[PDB]
RNA sequence: AACAAACUCCUAGCCCAAUACCGGACUAAUCUAUUGAAACAUAGAAGCAAUAAUGUUAAUAUGAGUAACAAGAAGCCUUUCUC
RNA sequence: ACUUCCAAUCAGUGAAAUUAACCUUCCCGUGAAGAGGCGGGAAUAAAAAAAUAAGACGAGAAGACCCUAUGGAGCUUUAAUU
RNA sequence: CGAUGUUGGAUCAGGACACCCAAAUGGUGCAACCGCUAUUAAAGGUUCGUUUGUUCAACGAUUAAAGUCCUACGUGAUCUGAG
RNA sequence: CACAAACGCGUCUCAGAGAUAAUUAAUGAUUUAAUCUUAACCUAAUUAACUCAUAAUAAAUCCAGCCCUAGAACAGGGCACA
């Protein structure tokens, strides 16, 4: 959403001001593969209300994400932009999709695509075997122990 | 250009307004007598029942209410439900109205050309059948899609079977919050001023607004509602009625939408009733006049005996 | 405030001073009294300043018209059209000479608020910023996920 | 309950001018053919039952002369005579209305 | 909730509305052509309709006296109704008078007026609204259609 | 009254506007406004913060050579902490005094 | 939800607003100062 | 690091906040003494200045076209009916 | 349940308390200690007619309770003067 | 204090859980039945009468149970005025 | 129940899947035992909420007039054979 809401505002144009119309569209693909650090898939709950009485309802982040895909995402630039009234105006510039099914009429106006603010790590099986031999053993097992 | 309203009959001679009716009464009975060969106008292809199927329903006109007396002296009221003029109408693929379920479209009894918007008659000219007065959407399954124009009969539902009623109720126009909702009363006599039917308190102090639940005072009746396990007990086919017991939604002369049952017991109970719908033609055979349940006291039998 | 008033860009009538400065005054009229005590710092003026300020701004005409009157008012035009109303009612003598030379150095235009301190014209010298003047171009210009015709 | 402030001529002009309070402007005018005056299609015309009521007025008035009593009612059929006429054979039998004036044009004979 | 109520609540009560239409009723037999209230005028030809009905039955009838004593308050116009209005009507059954909506009385009220009369009264015709004649293009589009209809079938 | 506080207030918000159009041109090119700003105040290049806002916006290659010379000035800066501090002064990094 | 009671900032319960790591650097710098005032008044 | 004040530098100056009380310089509009004569000057005098007293008088709105008020019917027009 | 007077639509005449300006939302928190206006967030095309009375510390009477005033008066007496 | 109308009932109830009933479970000086005690859960429900102005309390009958408390000890521009 | 209707004291209908808290059990390491695991993988018994399947709503643009089991007004349903 850091990035996201940068270009949204067009806050990366030198020619910014927010009396003009400035603003970017920016299409998110595959949130529904999104990595919440720490406990937060259980921790982090997202509330509203109905209005009627008894109408409060809090949802756990892991519940609303099984339900609506692309909640999590939106949820959280929706509340990093300025609270003005160009909020509305500026969410509808924004296309989420929750994995890599986009039409292509959406294919055909994109230009860029921004680098991935967090460097995904590799598992075990994802090394290479002269990765596996080139880090050094650190320490020598005895041959009797049965693991 | 300020064009005068104009009506059908405003420019008709005194000699011309009965041809006129003739006309058209002539070429509905000739489009309704031309529809009534559904499996001799190369028709959809029929598949066999499969569990979880839907069928399609009806739209019947509600007539009255009858007592009715079944084989162990028990007393039931239905309600006699006639389809006078029921056709499918369009069909919409599975991706276009839901994304789950198929949709078929039922039409109402015949009204008159005279009084419909122009849309609405030009679609009617394209099928060739009368104008209807109630539209009403089935979801059904792609299993059981019936091809547009095939006519439907009260023998689609077979007594036994549990069946729901979906129509606009009767309409009691702006009542009181005592009659709308039930509250209790003020006293009558006991010193009250001005107060006898109010709904009193309507919120508390502190939060200094009115909930959005809040009951009022407002419109009450007119809305469309719907009843849940209704048996059908008897089944009528020359003049096709159609009983169902208890009561059912909506004044006298109404218009009824019929469909099986969806209550979880009542599930997978048409593999024994007609799939997707009752064809007169293919039998090639003759109903009885009335078909009955098994429990159901007939106006011929002997009378009940306790021996 | 300036919401209630009217706004102009700083703008130089005739692109003054850019080949020759042209003195925008064109001319003056002074309406005095020979009488009346709040004429005074204007016949002194007319006496002493006048002539000798004549003499340094050729561009302009003089016009001094005595009559009876009871506040001293002197008007200046402008090439571009404009007329300023002036009063120089009961002034002392160097008052006047301050107030004459400032109407000597106006350009003329409107006195109301400048939107900007600043004019130019073909002020984009080497380019213009535009959202691509600093994205690389990819090879064959294809879009990011976009598949090769062969 | 009473106001608690004035209402500001910005809100009174919007509900003074809503649609629903304007006059709605009638579609359903026509020049009557007889005497070409206005009327609309449901109604009749006022110039021609007008001219019908002053008529009847009169008959009646001569009625009210033939019949001097205030409970004397004929009990047989009526039949209105103008001037240059005569009863005819079927109008036998019925009392008689007489009327200086000459028939008019729109009250048919039988 | 009124529903299924066709009768109409006028004067001061259910006593006052027969009384009011009583009068009415009186004054159509002796005119034959009257002008009220469009509403009330509405109410006072199902009675007019029904009227005529006992008229028919006879003047030895007892019941058709005793209806026709009740409604016509002046006593000089049951022989009128048993002897003029009942012998002119026989061989319609439902046809024995016209309503017509008569313009808005020019007065403060602006109450909506209606002319009610009887069958072949000795009146000048009201304007009635006289239809197309068939000469009319509409028209003779379509009698070509019944001369076409009729040459074939 | 609102007239004179926003007076005062008009020099603060061009200010801020200024740092946000510098930021946006200087993420451009890969350096954060912060760097951008003290390692070019080390090349004793005294340009304020509105015309460094002109020269983004009309001049874009002036403004890379800037976030260029930042860019280079900040890499000397990091090698001479990395060595032992006896390293001469960077080649663009030499003060130079005017007396 | 959870309200401080009375003023927020006097009497018996205070706001628990707790001391951040930019006024520790801003005291210690004021000392460094100071320490050395103390140092050039000394001789 | 950075961003950040009525603080402090920079360019020009007419070169530093305020409630009760106290000090000073100017001044709108009247009349009079002399000037002035498309509306002023130096003086001397006062019924000498109203965004605020549930202020006074007069006029306007809002609440509001809202609350509330009245004529028994038909006709031949003033005569018969209903109470 | 049903009638009449009210009621709602149409035609005529047409008043009152009230009103700083209002382009007059909800929640939590803050605050002269109970916020339509502040702060953090939410909701949000504009108007009309008919209803219910939670709030606008609603409208009405310069609080009758209570205290103060070297402010009054009526009543009683073993107050003072007479 | 140029007014924040004051007990109880009638109407409508919004909410908390420190739970009276309904659901799941641990312990017992828990064999079963009837109990005592602790954990978890607030969607729904929590009676009708005699006396007192009564809230409270006593008593009769019953219910799965007749919960505690906040809401200007909710609610008089909705009613009641016994106190 | 003196309207062709309204009404109760009368009649009719009332539902599947996921998901959980305390708690219970299997496999098993830090601690080659054991051990339900703010150790991992898989898996089991299990309150109420809650969510959803599902059902209701569905036709842009005849509308003067009359009728209506539709209705305050405005809307809505009928007016071909009746
Ligand atoms: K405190
Ligand atoms: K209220
Ligand atoms: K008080
Ligand atoms: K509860
Ligand atoms: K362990
Ligand atoms: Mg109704
Ligand atoms: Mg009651
Ligand atoms: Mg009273
Ligand atoms: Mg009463
Ligand atoms: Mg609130
Ligand atoms: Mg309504
Ligand atoms: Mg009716
Ligand atoms: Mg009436
Ligand atoms: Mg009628
Ligand atoms: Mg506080
Ligand atoms: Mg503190
Ligand atoms: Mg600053
Ligand atoms: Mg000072
Ligand atoms: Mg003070
Ligand atoms: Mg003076
Ligand atoms: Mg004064
Ligand atoms: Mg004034
Ligand atoms: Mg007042
Ligand atoms: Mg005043
Ligand atoms: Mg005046
Ligand atoms: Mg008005
Ligand atoms: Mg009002
Ligand atoms: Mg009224
Ligand atoms: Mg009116
Ligand atoms: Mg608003
Ligand atoms: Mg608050
Ligand atoms: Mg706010
Ligand atoms: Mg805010
Ligand atoms: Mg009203
Ligand atoms: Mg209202
Ligand atoms: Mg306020
Ligand atoms: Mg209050
Ligand atoms: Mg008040
Ligand atoms: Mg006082
Ligand atoms: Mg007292
Ligand atoms: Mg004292
Ligand atoms: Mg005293
Ligand atoms: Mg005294
Ligand atoms: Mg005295
Ligand atoms: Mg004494
Ligand atoms: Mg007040
Ligand atoms: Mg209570
Ligand atoms: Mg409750
Ligand atoms: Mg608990
Ligand atoms: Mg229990
Ligand atoms: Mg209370
Ligand atoms: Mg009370
Ligand atoms: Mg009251
Ligand atoms: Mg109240
Ligand atoms: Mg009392
Ligand atoms: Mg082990
Ligand atoms: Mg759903
Ligand atoms: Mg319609
Ligand atoms: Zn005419």
């Amino acid at each position: 959403a850091a990035m996201a809401s940068v270009k949204l505002q067009g806050l990366h144009k030198p020619v910014y001001h927010q009396l003009s119309d400035c603003g970017d569209h920016v299409v998110i693909m595959n949130t529904r593969h999104i990595a919440f650090s720490g406990n937060k898939w259980e921790q982090k709950v997202y509330s509203s209300h109905t209005g009627y009485p008894g109408g409060f309802r809090q949802v756990t982040a892991a519940q609303l994400h099984q339900k609506d895909p692309v909640a999590i995402v939106k949820l959280a630039i929706y509340g990093m932009l300025p609270k003005n009234l160009h909020r509305r105006t500026m969410m509808q510039r924004l296309h989420l999709f929750p994995d890599e099914d986009i039409p292509e009429d959406i294919l055909k106006n994109l230009v860029e695509e921004l680098p991935q603010p967090r460097k995904v790590p590799r598992r075990l099986d994802e090394y290479t075997q002269e990765e596996i031999e080139a880090f050094p053993r650190v320490w020598s097992p005895p041959e009797d122990y049965r693991l | 250009h300020g064009k005068s309203v104009t009506w059908w009959d405003e420019h008709l001679s005194e000699e011309n307004v009965p041809f006129v009716k003739q006309l058209v009464s002539d070429e509905n009975k000739a489009q309704l007598a031309s529809k009534l060969c559904p499996l001799k106008d190369e028709p959809w292809p029929i598949h066999p029942w499969e569990p979880g199927s839907s069928r399609v329903g009806l739209i019947a006109l509600k007539l009255g209410m009858m007592p009715l007396w079944t084989k162990d002296g028990q007393k039931h009221v239905v309600t006699l439900l006639q389809v006078q003029d029921c056709h499918v109408l369009k069909y919409t693929p599975k991706e276009n109205h839901n994304g789950r379920m198929a949709a078929l479209t039922v039409g109402g009894k015949t009204v008159s050309h005279f009084h419909k918007s122009a849309s609405i008659l030009e679609f009617y000219q394209e099928l060739g059948l009368p104008p209807k007065q109630k539209v009403k959407i089935f979801n059904v399954t792609e299993n059981a899609v019936i091809k547009p124009g095939t006519p439907l009969y009260a023998a689609h539902f077979r007594p036994g079977q549990y069946v729901d009623v979906t129509a606009k109720t009767i309409g009691k126009g702006f009542q009181g919050v005592m009659r709308r909702w039930g509250f209790k009363g003020q006293p009558a006599t006991h010193g009250q001023t001005k107060t006898h039917r109010r709904p009193g308190a309507i919120s508390t102090g502190d939060v200094a607004r009115v909930w959005p639940g809040t009951k009022m005072p407002g419109q009450l009746g007119n809305i469309d509602r719907t009843a849940f396990g209704l048996k059908v007990w008897r089944i009528n086919t020359k003049h096709n009625i159609i009983y169902v017991n208890g009561s059912v939604p909506g004044h006298k002369n109404c218009l009824v939408k019929i469909k099986d049952s969806k209550l979880p017991a009542y599930k997978d109970f048409c593999k024994n009733l007609p799939f997707p719908t009752y064809f007169p033609d293919g039998d090639e055979e003759a109903l009885p006049e009335d078909l009955y349940d098994e429990n159901v006291c007939q106006p011929g039998a002997p009378s009940i005996t306790f021996t | 405030t300036a919401r209630g008033t009217a706004s102009r860009f700083l703008t130089s009538v005739l692109h003054n001073g850019l080949g020759r400065y042209v003195q925008q005054l064109q001319r003056l009229s002074f309406s005095l009294s020979r009488d009346a005590p709040s004429s005074r710092g204007a016949r002194e003026f007319v006496e002493r300043e006048v002539t000798d300020f004549a003499r340094r701004n050729p561009g302009v005409v003089i016009y001094v018209n005595p009559r009876p009157c009871c506040v001293p008012r002197v008007v200046a035009e402008y090439l571009n059209g404009a007329v300023r109303e002036e009063s120089i009612h009961c002034k002392s003598v160097e008052e006047i000479a301050a107030l004459v030379q400032k109407l000597a150095d106006q350009s003329g235009l409107d006195v109301i608020r400048i939107r900007k301190p600043f004019h130019t014209d073909s002020p984009s010298i080497q380019g213009q910023w535009h959202p691509f003047t600093n994205k690389p171009t990819t090879l064959g210009g294809l879009r990011p996920r976009e598949v090769q015709d062969p | 309950a009473a106001p608690k402030n004035r209402r500001s001529i910005e809100v009174n002009r919007c509900r003074r001018r809503n649609p629903q309070k304007l006059i709605k402007v009638k579609n359903n005018i026509d020049v009557c053919p007889e005497c070409g005056h206005l009327k609309q299609k449901h109604i009749l015309c006022g110039y021609c039952y007008e001219k019908v009521r002053k008529e009847t007025a009169e008959i009646r008035r001569q009625m009210g002369k033939q019949e001097g009593g205030p409970f004397r009612a004929p009990t047989t059929e009526t039949v209105v005579l103008y001037s240059g006429e005569t009863p005819s054979e079927q109008d036998q039998g019925k009392r008689i209305i007489e009327r200086e004036r000459k028939r008019p044009s729109w009250f048919t004979q039988n | 909730i009124s529903h299924g109520r066709v009768f109409r609540r006028l004067g001061l009560g259910p006593e006052s509305r027969i009384h009011l239409l009583q009068n009415l009723l009186t004054g159509l037999v002796r005119h034959e052509r009257i002008e009220a209230s469009w509403a009330r005028v509405d109410e006072l030809r199902g009675y007019a309709e029904k009227l005529i009905d006992y008229g028919k039955l006879g003047d030895t009838n007892e019941r058709a006296m005793r209806m026709a004593d009740f409604w016509l308050t002046e006593k000089d116009l049951i022989p009128k109704l048993f002897q003029v209005l009942a012998p002119r009507f026989q061989g319609q059954n439902g046809g024995y008078t016209r309503m017509l909506q008569i313009p808005n009385r020019n007065e403060q009220d602006r109450a909506k007026m209606a002319v009610i009369e009887y069958k072949g009264n000795c009146l000048p015709p009201l304007p009635l609204p006289r239809r197309d004649s068939n000469l009319t293009l509409l028209n003779q589009l379509l009698q070509g259609l019944r001369q076409d209809q009729e040459a074939s079938s | 009254v609102k007239c004179t506080r926003a007076r005062r207030l008009k020099k603060r918000s061009l200010r801020t506007l200024w740092i946000n159009r510098i930021t946006a041109a200087s993420q451009e090119h890969g350096l954060k406004y912060p760097a951008f700003i003290i390692n070019l105040i080390k090349c004793q290049v005294e340009l304020n913060r509105k015309v460094l806002a002109d020269l983004a916006i009309y001049e874009p290659k002036t403004f890379k050579s800037l976030a260029a010379l930042a860019k280079r000035r900040r890499e000397e800066g990091f090698a001479a902490a990395l060595g032992d501090g006896k390293e001469p002064d960077g080649i663009f990094s030499r003060v130079v005094q005017h007396r | 939800r959870n309200r401080i009671p009375g003023r927020q900032w006097i009497g018996k319960h205070r706001r628990p607003r707790p001391v951040s790591a930019q006024a520790k650097q801003n005291m210690i710098r004021r000392l460094e100062t100071e320490a050395e005032n103390q140092y050039w008044l000394s001789r």
